């Protein structure tokens, strides 16, 4: 039902929208125990993660976590500009909730 | 004939096909979609 | 970056796969093998088109030079383009490779063997009634990370690809002798 | 079986063909709980969504939903031209049922 | 085991080989309930489909149906020339059993 | 563990290294019952297959069979040069056990 | 969560950071029983492996292992420079725990 990313981001607690508008500077992927995650950063100095699947995630989000990590790798490789990010700010780095790309 | 020039022709095509593969490795990789093998199997 | 004056429009080049040499339809298009020879390409002056015969497309080292060619070549046209091309190994400096037998020396050309793929084209300028519009249009499909660290093929590698006819003396002199194809020299 | 998107689209109630003939303008992807979906937008302003899997779907649609999301990410990143869309017009944004690309 | 597509095709009843030697013209993917399928067409007018998984399929074909839909999508996107298609001709559109590509 | 394909290849019976140093000439894929497999050939006239999953396969190999076909598919489209192949010579066509690529 | 490959790597025993700053030279993939793995090497001479999922792996690591192998395949094909690698140096070849890349 949400029509855009800012509308979707507002349905949640502890989320912020960041207008990035630039390509990812670095991509880091880990398969180490309890650290199965992906970290990305930008020229601006901003760092974001995709949380390790855990107890705070419903079964529906499981497949969605994999898709997000897949999207970050391809976006990185193709040098695609990310438009905005919706992130949970109660995590460090801030956890990604939704991405948006434009043009 | 197939002396000096059959060579240049075959050598030039060789260099080209090599390059063309470098190009496909760039533009065709954008279409590669990864599969969840544990969901497939 | 290298530049090429061309009447062929961006959308045509995009459908073709890049700046194609004479006769080649699609960049990857196999089957229809064409004659690929450097020496024959270099001596071939063409009207209506900047040297693009014999499996090679030539370019210039600066906007100004490319512009000079378009002036005398695309003279008739009311609107043409000057494409900005990234350097890569598919390109050879016609002077460096051909040496003494450089067909038209003082023109300092750099030819792309087999054409110029679209992903290697950085952008282009429009030229109206022979006057360059100082607004370059970036090619959204230019591979920046890839072409960032690439450069022209050193003359060493072009030597055997030199295309000189069977005899040509070069095949019997430095440094074409150290690289002569099976039947040259 | 149907041989075209139009033919296929017509076998359902609450659907319609949107003749796009253009690439995707923006792509939004979300992994936020209960809202794991994708949303695309066109230059026309038309906004469509791939639905969060729910009851409305039968089991065989589970995999087709994931594939459609894979298809839309690729199309977006490659600026591949979309021909037409078959959408269930009883949702906001209109939910995607099938896609066709041409040439 | 078969060494070629013609030889493999010949082990099935109701199949025939089509020499395409051409890239795909259009691609259609559908997630519509009971029509989870892909349909491809050629400039020659041919139309073929990958069938919706059903009782006619053994368990080992399920993962192959999936691989096949992945193959067709990327073959279409890369404009790769198809050589031959082995198809079951007791379905309309004819159903794809195997595909071969030559460089 | 092994450090090269030859090292790895020599830990099994009925195997052998083929130095190919060439791109794939043709690619064949099949979703036909009991023939869900891939077959590749080289301009050298050699023909190889990725066997249909069977009882000669241990469970850990199942995921690996799938990955191999994905690799062969992308290697074929890009015209990437295969360096060597480790294959079981007790099959016709010979069965691919491992692959290596260089440059 | 860690904000860096170095920081993440230091959380483990028997790990070591290797600064590569180069593309993969060769890629080896095997589907042979008890040797389902990928081995990569660089011009500089270092050889690394994504190991075989054994009793030394946690469940959440099985999906992460597949992902790493996917990443290695695509970075090799695209000739993308690896920046850093976090490896477990208590194996031969050293096992990859994480990878980093930037541009
Ligand atoms: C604000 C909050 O604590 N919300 C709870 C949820 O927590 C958020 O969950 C996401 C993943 O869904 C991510 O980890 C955020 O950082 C996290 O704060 C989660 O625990 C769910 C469980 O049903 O509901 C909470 O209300
Ligand atoms: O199966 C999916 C479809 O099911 C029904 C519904 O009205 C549609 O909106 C769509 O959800
Ligand atoms: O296994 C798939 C095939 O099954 C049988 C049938 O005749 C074919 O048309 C096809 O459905
Ligand atoms: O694990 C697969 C292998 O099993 C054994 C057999 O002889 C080989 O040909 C190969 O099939």
């Amino acid at each position: 039902a949400p029509q855009t990313i800012t509308e979707l981001c507002s349905e949640y607690r502890n989320t912020q929208i960041y207008t990035i508008n630039d390509k990812i500077l670095s991509y880091t992927e880990s398969m180490a125990g309890k650290r199965e995650m992906v970290i990305i950063t930008f020229k601006s100095g901003e760092t974001f993660q995709v949380e390790v699947p855990g107890s705070q995630h419903i079964d529906s989000q499981k497949k969605a976590i994999e898709r997000m990590k897949d999207t970050l790798r391809i976006t990185y490789l193709t040098e695609t500009k990310i438009d905005k990010l919706c992130v949970w700010n109660n995590k460090t780095p801030n956890s990604i909730a939704a991405i948006s790309m434009k043009n | 004939g197939d002396t000096c020039n059959e060579e240049t022709q075959n050598l030039s095509t060789i260099y080209l096909r090599e390059y063309q593969s470098k190009v496909k490795r760039q533009i065709f990789s954008d279409y590669q979609s990864e599969v969840d093998i544990y969901n497939r199997i | 970056r290298l530049y090429r004056a061309d009447s062929r429009p961006p959308d045509e080049i995009k459908r073709s796969g890049g700046l194609m040499p004479r006769g080649h339809n699609e960049y990857f298009d196999r089957g229809t093998q064409m004659n690929i020879n450097l020496y024959d390409h270099a001596r071939g002056t063409q009207t209506g088109f900047v040297r693009y015969d014999d499996g090679y497309v030539s370019t210039s080292l600066s906007l100004r030079s490319a512009h000079l060619a378009g002036q005398s070549i695309l003279s008739g046209y009311s609107t043409y383009y000057i494409y900005v091309i990234a350097t890569a190994p598919n390109m050879f400096n016609v002077n460096d490779v051909l040496g003494v037998y450089s067909p038209h020396p003082y023109e300092q050309e750099v030819s792309a063997l087999g054409g110029i793929p679209y992903s290697q084209i950085y952008g282009w300028y429009r030229v109206n009634f022979g006057v360059i519009d100082e607004r370059l249009h970036r090619n959204r499909e230019y591979r920046d990370r890839y072409y960032r660290n690439l450069n022209i093929a050193p003359a060493e590698d072009g030597y055997r690809l030199a295309g000189f006819p069977p005899d040509h003396q070069a095949w019997r002199e430095e440094p074409w002798i150290h690289h002569a194809p099976q039947g040259c020299g």
